[PDB]
């Protein structure tokens, strides 16, 4: 439902 | 800019008593105080302990416009009471009811560990 | 300044604060808004002058206005919605109110209505106090639908020497209308006697209302599940009735109208299939709409809002149009380059399928907007056009 | 422009709200805009006493 | 001052319809075939199921501001479990005998068709309907 | 034990969670707003700015300084200057606070509620100091500075109440409600299908009998039992907000009896 | 996975290097 | 103004004793009337609230993108589990008495702009002034000291 | 542009709550929601205050006096 | 922003360049533009 | 962005593909693959309205790619992918409003005017126009005292920066009908 | 701060693009109901740079 700014942890957690 | 003073609010001017108790013409032992310096806080309280009162026959208020912090409380009793001493008694039994209310808070507020 | 009523002459009140206040009733013969309008004072200064403004141009004398042979205000908004409110069967005050909805009429004659209810608990009825408001020897008669004298509804309007017998109070009575309760109190009572009557009127159903409520959410957008499904498939039936006309009038088949070319004559079906069915849809949540509904209840009162605006927030917005026609293949034989070549469907010629609760589709919300402009140049060129038709 | 209309003293504008505490026929002056707009009474002995007050 | 009618009355049928607290109530008299009665009632006060057997009467007592019953005792035709207060309206001449009177209890309204209680009810205000059972 | 009782359900420094009985709505409702709009607190309320460098505008930074909680316990010791007697304002009628502040470190340097001193004599009487909550113990953050950035300011604090403004707040949101299951019939509750899985339950469901359905509308029913709860800002501890509250209430009530005996002397 | 289809909310990751890449107002620069 | 092309201006000021409230203490910055939504059909005004009301409770940064996969059926979900009344609604109690409305109010956050017109900054009186050199008539503008 | 001393709505002191908040997000790991609720902002209109803060000043700061 | 993206089409006149082309798909915004007399011919782009 | 029938694989598919599209965040996460990267790579494309007339585009990729072989009731009612000459996919939709609308809050859920207004009144708005403004000597200028960002914005308001450089407060509101004022 | 405005004198003024129909195109527009024209072929020729 909201934007999901958390992408930054995301993307560290992945890369 | 055209913005009254915010302590008009609650401090009376120049000549301005709280109460004004003028007599009601259109019903026969009928009074209409003007409360200055006072809202519904105030207002909505009285009237509505005045209802408790049996020898009561009319009791309402009205903040006219709200610019002004003043209100209209009028008050009908029953032959041979006078309205000034239906208010009179309503008033003390309010501050009987708040003192009951004070001394129970502080009672269960003294039985609190927090 | 279109009107005589566009410049009246008011009493002076000064007051704290830096605007102008006018009552609301007033609001009307004014064109004025609170969306930030300003408006202009002028004070006479000869003890003639103020005699021709307060003999001549003051809002009571100009409350029936000769444009119309009706008057020219009205009870509205929040005292609108209100009043409905009130004057309903359902609608009961317990003592404690009733005295203040009393105290507040500043006429009132200091007696204490007996209440309709008197054993199980003293209640009265909205009816009832509204008619503190209503003056002495003010009859009105008025039949709705299928009003009787045993009005089931709670339909027309019964007000014997000047007190309601039955019927909701709303637009029709209580409005800037030709029969009205203020068309009726000005001509029998006077302008003056009437002008007090607003603010009466006012004073007890604002006051009720203050403590009553009124809202609206998107709750009130909302239709019934099964009734969806029903406006889902009417659309749905409507675009396929399309869809076989267009295959008609590509197999040849289609037959054209008098006066009219195959492609006028198909177009002609088209829209009207596609406006039908707008129309049903709509009507579909007009009627599951509960009587709870907030917006219903505006559109009941006559306060805003109509079936239009019901029907297209929360049913279906409908066909698209500018110049009298469905979007136009602006691109080479298409509307969009999101479409393919001669594409007549409903999809691609700009019928909004859904309502706004649901939302516009990319396509459908340029094709709104396409129609929307045309709103906005033609409001702008008819303002021009008109300001010159009155003054000349 | 100067004739068939023109711009005029004692005249006052500001922006309108609604107020459901007025009569019908009343209009909501700001003080500031009552302070600066008058009226000529002339004195005589009905309002010479009154006239004095504002005055004073 | 006194009754102007008493009658025993049978609910047939009972009505909300768009209506949360009342109720258009039918019913017939249990004596008289040519009486019927048709009245809205508040139901959060007096509820009223069909088939229920209701005394119902109208009486010109028991100008005047309303005093509440604080008064400790006093003498109301208070023996009826539901009462009201309303207006004549209208006075309808159905057939030769047969009669209807309209009565407007603050829009809640009444239609009760007869014939005999003629010298009796009036295109009067005052008008108190009193109901039991 | 006398007349309107008192249930309290939770406490701690800044809530109290209580079930007020035997009350009227009226009397439950007045002591709501008088907790809001009339109990006095001491505020700054004049802020003299001998030289900033802030990034903030001289007024942002003076308007700020007024909502910061300070010290009511004693407020009744402290004169209103409106009515003591001397040119402007003196111990009796208020607390002066300096405010002194120069970005000394390369980083960024803070100024707080701690930061505030009491230059004022306070007849010692517990007024005026600065109410630190947080963890840190720094208190509200006034504001940030660089390098050469300065703030030498003077604070007068004085006694108020919220009618004059918010400042003066001695009270958050109080909590208030009556009637859980709409027994009263106080309220028409919107739905679509059912009110009662639509609506969700109060917590105070559980503190009072549902009514079931077999049972019919009570209409002689009345409006006792009201399940609050009081938050304190901090400037006078919660039991004192509801006490205070009770009080100003009484007075006021008071002080109209006693007007009403003045008018009876001529 | 390495060259797998694109979802509509990796339009948003090409979106985000158009202006990081050009501004808002890149029409203005050009010219 | 909201960003739904709904502006207006103030009528009245109100404190919070005087305004109604949520039983959880909550009482409103603003007070728009419901008159100015039907007509309108500013859906997206009670959506953006819905949705505002939502991310306030969730510590969220709610997503009002035009084309998205977003639904109010949705949103009223999230609400709901945040134990509110699905469609925004919640019991209100009147400020002066303390009494509970009969109404259930859409209450919840709205980003509203502060528009640049000012009433103080528009406020003009004349009562003689300044007059033109050449038609002799009063001045033009607020300024100047214009009628 | 400097974190609110106090809820605008409820009065509720977030004055001291900020450089509080920023550490429960940044070193603590939380999620705004936990984090707002840890410091005790209870009501949306307390949270809305501390949420959705823009804190200027730090951009303002970093220009030369 | 708004401004720099701004965009002038200089006419005389009420008629077809004010309203919303079907080409002005996603190089000019359909929604932006003024009330009045530059009703559609101050466009702003996409 | 460019559609070509390409990989024998499956039906018609976008040029660009998961991995250029995590290449991208590689470089969004940096602060080597650009705008320009996907420009000379050929996945994405310059058109003009002339050229628009020889193409034809789909509006989301996903929802328009593959072809058919429950429904959410709630959802909006969508189109067809039944095109299998798609030449272009649009990059998002909401790319056709500018600047002032992409401020509006789901505008798609809105009367068209009632937008068109809305466009108009976020310049007659307030709040920090530049963080300088300080230093800046101009004609006249408006700060709000503390500007909020907003509880719901658009995905392009990002680009806007308008999260921080905001022009209002999120005020609690209630739709209420109260003193009538 | 975005740039792509001028500062003349000290105010900054920005260049709004001027709007105007492309040249070197060849157009065919019918000719009103009263014309002794038909249709005509224009093109607005002029040289690019
Ligand atoms: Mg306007
Ligand atoms: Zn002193
Ligand atoms: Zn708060």
């Amino acid at each position: 439902f909201i934007k999901r700014d958390r992408m930054r942890r995301n993307f560290l957690r992945m890369r | 800019m055209n913005a009254p003073d915010r302590f008009e609010l609650f401090l009376l001017g120049e000549g301005e008593s709280k109460l004004k108790i003028d007599p009601d013409t259109k019903a026969p032992n009928a009074v209409v105080i003007t409360f200055e310096k006072e809202d519904h806080t105030l207002g909505n309280l009285i009237r509505a302990e005045l209802l408790n009162d049996r020898k009561v026959l009319f009791a309402a208020y009205k903040v006219e416009h709200p610019f002004f912090a003043r209100f209209k409380l009028r008050i009908q009793t029953t032959e041979g009471y006078d309205p000034k001493d239906a208010l009179k008694n309503a008033c003390n039994s309010i501050i009987n009811k708040l003192g009951a209310l004070k001394t129970n808070f502080e009672t269960e507020w003294n039985l609190q560990t927090l | 300044s279109l009107h005589k009523m566009s410049m009246m002459a008011h009493r002076v009140k000064v007051i704290p604060y830096s605007t102008f206040r006018l009552n609301l009733s007033v609001t009307s013969p004014y064109n004025a808004d609170f969306d930030g309008d300003e408006m202009n004072l002028h004070v006479p200064q000869s003890e003639e002058t103020r005699a021709e403004l307060s003999q001549l141009c003051a809002v009571p004398l100009q409350i029936v206005s000769p444009q119309s042979n009706k008057p020219c205000m009205g009870i509205v908004q929040d005292t609108l919605c209100g009043i409905r409110k009130l004057t309903l069967r359902d609608t009961f005050i317990e003592l404690d109110q009733v005295l203040n909805m009393l105290y507040w009429v500043p006429d009132w004659d200091g007696v204490i209505p007996t209440p309709a209810i008197i054993k199980p608990k003293p209640l009265w009825s909205g009816k009832q106090i509204l008619s503190v408001a209503i003056p002495n020897g003010i009859h009105l008669q008025r039949f709705d639908e299928g009003t009787t004298l045993l009005s089931p509804k709670d339909n027309g309007m019964l007000i014997i020497d000047g007190q309601i017998i039955f019927g909701v109070v709303e637009k029709k009575t209580v409005g800037s209308s030709n029969g009205g309760l203020i068309h009726v109190v000005t001509r029998e009572k006077g302008p003056q006697v009437c002008a007090k009557l607003f603010g009466n009127i006012q004073k007890v159903v604002n006051f009720w209302l203050l403590h009553n409520g009124f809202s609206t959410g998107i709750g009130d957008t909302i239709a019934d599940g099964p009734t969806m499904r029903e406006i889902t498939e009417t659309i749905a039936e409507a675009k396929k009735k399309v869809l076989d006309v267009t295959k008609e009038a590509q197999a040849n088949l289609l037959t054209a109208k008098h006066g009219m070319t195959l492609r006028e004559s198909f177009e002609d079906n088209v829209v009207r299939f596609l406006n039908e069915a707008r129309d049903k849809a709509g009507r579909l949540a007009e009627v599951n709409l509960k009587d709870l509904n907030n917006v219903k209840q505006m559109v009941m009162a006559g306060s805003k809002g109509s079936f239009i605006n019901i029907a297209q927030m929360s049913a279906c917005v409908g066909q698209q149009s500018v110049e009298g026609k469905r979007i136009a293949f602006g691109f080479v034989d298409r509307t969009l380059p999101h479409f393919s070549k001669d594409d007549y469907s409903p999809e691609s010629k700009g019928f909004v399928e859904n309502s706004y609760l649901r939302g516009l589709t990319p396509q459908e919300f340029f094709f709104h907007a396409m129609g929307g402009r045309e709103g906005l140049i033609d409001t702008a060129v008819k303002t021009a056009e008109t300001g010159y038709i009155q003054r000349r | 422009g100067n004739l068939m209309g023109k711009r005029v003293d004692f005249s006052a504008r500001t922006v309108i709200s609604g107020d459901p505490n007025l009569e019908l026929d009343q209009v909501g002056v700001p003080k500031s805009i009552a302070k600066t707009l008058t009226y000529p009474e002339v004195v005589t002995p009905y309002n010479i006493d009154r006239l004095t007050q504002l005055v004073r | 001052s006194n009754t102007l009618f008493d009658d025993i009355f049978q609910v047939s049928e009972v009505d909300p319809g768009r209506y949360n607290k009342v109720c258009r109530i039918e019913a017939a008299s249990t004596t008289q075939d040519q009486c019927k009665l048709t009245l809205d009632i508040n139901v959060e006060l007096f509820p009223v199921a069909a088939q229920d057997s209701l005394t119902v009467t109208i009486a010109s007592s028991l100008t005047r501001s309303w005093r509440p019953p604080q008064a400790g005792d006093r003498s109301l035709a208070d023996d009826y479990d539901y009462v009201m207060y309303g207006t004549a309206y209208k006075f309808e001449e159905v057939s030769k005998d047969l009669i209807a009177v309209y009565y407007s209890f603050g829009g809640l309204l009444m239609r009760l068709e007869g014939n005999y209680r003629n010298l009796n009810n009036l295109k009067q205000e005052n008008a108190y309907l009193l109901i039991r059972r | 034990e006398e007349g309107p009782q008192v249930k309290i359900r939770e406490a701690s420094k800044d809530n109290v969670d209580f079930i007020l009985s035997n009350v009227d709505l009226a009397m439950a409702n007045s002591l709501r707003r008088v907790m809001i709009a009339e109990i006095p607190t001491l505020a700054i309320d004049s802020v003299e700015v001998e030289t900033n460098t802030t990034v903030l505008a001289d007024e942002f930074i003076a308007h700020r300084l007024g909502l910061i909680p300070l010290q009511s316990m004693d407020i009744e010791q402290l004169e209103y200057s409106r009515d003591c007697f001397c040119e402007d304002h003196c111990d009796k009628c208020s607390v002066v606070l300096t405010l002194q502040a120069f970005g000394e470190s390369e980083s960024t340097t803070n100024v707080y509620s701690k930061d505030l001193v009491i230059v004022s004599n306070l007849m010692g009487r517990n007024i005026g100091h600065p109410i630190i909550q947080d963890k840190e113990g720094n208190g509200v953050l006034i504001c940030k500075l660089r390098k050469g950035q300065e703030l030498k300011l003077t604070c007068v604090a004085k006694k108020g109440i919220a009618k004059e403004h918010a400042k003066w707040g001695p009270a958050a949101a109080i909590e208030f409600e009556y009637d859980p299951w709409n027994k009263l019939k106080h309220t028409d509750y919107w739905y679509e299908q059912d009110s009662a899985k639509e609506w969700p339950q109060s917590k105070n469901c559980e503190y009072e009998d549902p009514p079931n359905e077999g049972d019919p509308f009570d209409y002689k029913a009345q409006a006792d039992t009201f399940y609050m709860n009081v938050e304190s800002v901090g400037s006078i501890p919660v039991d004192q907000v509801v006490v205070r509250g009770i009080d100003t209430l009484q007075k006021k009530v008071a002080s109209i009896l006693l007007a009403l005996t003045q008018m009876d002397q001529d | 996975d390495e060259s797998a289809p694109i979802t509509a909310e990796d339009s948003w990751a090409v979106i985000s290097a158009f202006f990081r890449e050009k501004g808002l107002v890149s029409q203005q620069l050009d010219s | 103004a909201s960003r739904h092309g709904q502006k207006g201006t103030i009528g009245i000021t109100y404190r919070r004793e005087d305004m109604p409230f949520t039983a959880e203490g909550i009482v409103p910055d603003l007070i728009i009337n419901p008159h100015a939504i039907p007509s309108r059909m500013t859906v997206a005004h009670l959506i953006e609230c819905l949705l505002s009301k939502v991310a306030a409770l969730s510590g969220n940064e709610g997503d009002a993108s035009p084309f998205t996969d977003i639904t109010v059926e949705g949103i009223s979900k999230l609400l709901r589990e945040h134990g509110y009344q699905s469609r925004g609604f919640e019991v209100m109690y009147n400020g002066h008495t303390g009494k509970k409305l009969m109404a259930q109010i859409f209450f919840g956050p709205t980003y509203y702009q502060r528009l640049r017109h000012m009433v103080d900054d528009k406020i003009h009186a004349r009562a003689r002034g300044p007059m033109q050199v050449l038609t002799r008539q009063p001045v033009e503008g607020r300024s100047r000291d214009g009628g | 542009m400097i974190v609110p001393v106090r809820c605008f709505s409820c009065g509720k002191v977030v004055g001291d709550k900020w450089e509080s908040y920023l550490n429960l997000l940044q070193e603590d790991e939380l999620d705004e929601g936990t984090a707002l609720s840890r410091l005790g902002l209870k009501r949306y209109c307390c949270r809305r205050m501390i949420l959705t803060h823009v804190d200027l000043i730090e951009k303002f700061l970093r220009y030369n006096p | 922003l708004s401004h720099l993206r701004r965009t002038n089409t200089p006419i005389g006149k009420l008629a077809k360049p004010r309203q919303l082309h079907n080409t002005h798909w996603g190089l000019v915004c359909p929604a932006e533009t003024p009330e009045g007399q530059a009703c559609g011919l101050v466009k702003n782009l996409s | 962005f460019i559609v070509e029938d390409d990989e024998s694989l499956g039906h018609k598919e976008l040029k660009v593909r998961k991995g250029h599209i995590a290449k991208l965040m590689a470089t969004e996460y940096q602060d080597e693959y650009t705008w320009s990267s996907l420009l000379n790579e050929g996945l994405v494309e310059y058109i003009d309205a002339e050229e628009e007339e020889s193409i034809l585009i789909a509006m989301q990729p996903e929802d328009l790619e593959p072809a058919e072989a429950d429904v959410d009731p709630a959802k909006r009612i969508r189109v067809s992918h039944h095109a299998t000459t798609f030449t272009h996919c649009e990059i998002h939709p909401s790319m056709i409003l500018g600047v002032a609308a992409s401020i509006i809050p789901f505008p798609d859920h809105n009367q068209s005017p009632r937008n068109t207004y809305q466009s108009a009144m976020g310049k007659q708005a307030m709040g920090v126009f530049l963080t300088n403004y300080n230093v800046r000597m101009d004609t006249m200028a408006n700060i709000l005292y503390y500007p909020q960002k907003p509880l719901g914005t658009t995905r392009a308001m990002e680009y806007l920066k308008f999260r921080e450089l905001p022009a209002g407060q999120n005020a609690i509101v209630a739709i209420a009908c109260y003193s009538g004022y | 701060d975005m740039g792509g405005y001028f500062i003349i004198n000290g105010s900054e003024k920005v260049l709004i693009a001027q709007e105007r129909s492309a040249g070197n195109i060849v157009q065919v527009f019918k000719k009103a109901a009263p014309s002794p024209i038909s249709h005509v072929a224009e093109i607005r020729s002029a040289l690019e740079k």
